[PDB]
Formats: structure tokens, sequence, C-alpha cells
């Protein structure tokens, strides 16, 4: 009493429950690096202007 | 002109002056550090994002 599978029906995908914990991490890896503080603040005008040699503005 | 207007606008103008050259010297400083850190916002070299990256299962388990 086996019925074979029908066409399309072994390429399904199907869900499994099994009793073995997920790996947390099993690509091994590293402690990220910290990353770069991001810009914040209002935008204030620029302190007396171009600050380029002799320019007043 | 009066010798008091021109005491107190020569006294702006070198107030005004200090304040840039102080803030020159600031910024100089401030590219050495950057650059030689690499922390800032500056100097920030692109590298490769990670959106690109294909997450699926992929057809051989060992990677």
């Amino acid at each position: 009493g086996w019925v074979r599978p029908d066409l399309g029906e072994l390429s399904k995908v199907t869900k499994v429950k099994t009793d073995r914990p997920l790996p947390e991490n099993p690509y091994h890896s590293r402690a990220r690096p910290e990353p770069n503080p991001e810009v914040e603040g209002d935008l204030k005008p620029a302190r007396h202007g171009s600050r380029l040699f002799f320019w007043t503005m | 002109d009066a010798p008091e207007k021109n005491y107190e606008r020569t006294m702006a103008i070198l107030q005004i002056e200090s304040e840039k050259a102080e803030l020159r010297l600031k910024e100089l400083e401030v590219r050495r550090l950057m650059r030689a850190k690499g922390d800032g916002p500056w100097f920030q070299y692109p590298t490769i994002d990670k959106a690109l990256i294909d997450h699926s299962p992929k057809a051989t388990p060992d990677n």
C-alpha cells in the first residue's frame, strides 16, 4: 500500500519539526567592529565665513 | 575720526583675527588626527555595501 508521488510533488518544500536547538552562530563570526558615530545637530552658519586667507566671507 | 573709535575698532579687528587664527590651527590639527585614526566623518573611503549579499539557502550546504 504505497502510492507513488504525482508530478511536482517531490520538489515541494516542507516543514520539519525537530528537537535540536537553533545554532546561534553557524558562521563562527567574531565580534563586529564599532561603527562610526553619526553626524547630528543643527547646522549653524560658518564661523567668520570662509576662513580662507584674507576673505572675510 | 576719534581716537576712541580707532581704538575700539582695532580691538574688534584683533579679536576677529585671533578667533580665525585659532580656528585655522584647530582645523589643521583636526585634519591630521582624522587622517591618522580614520574615525571621523572625513577621509571615509567607501567599502563594499552589505545589501548585495544573497542570504537565501544555496544549493550546497557548506557555505
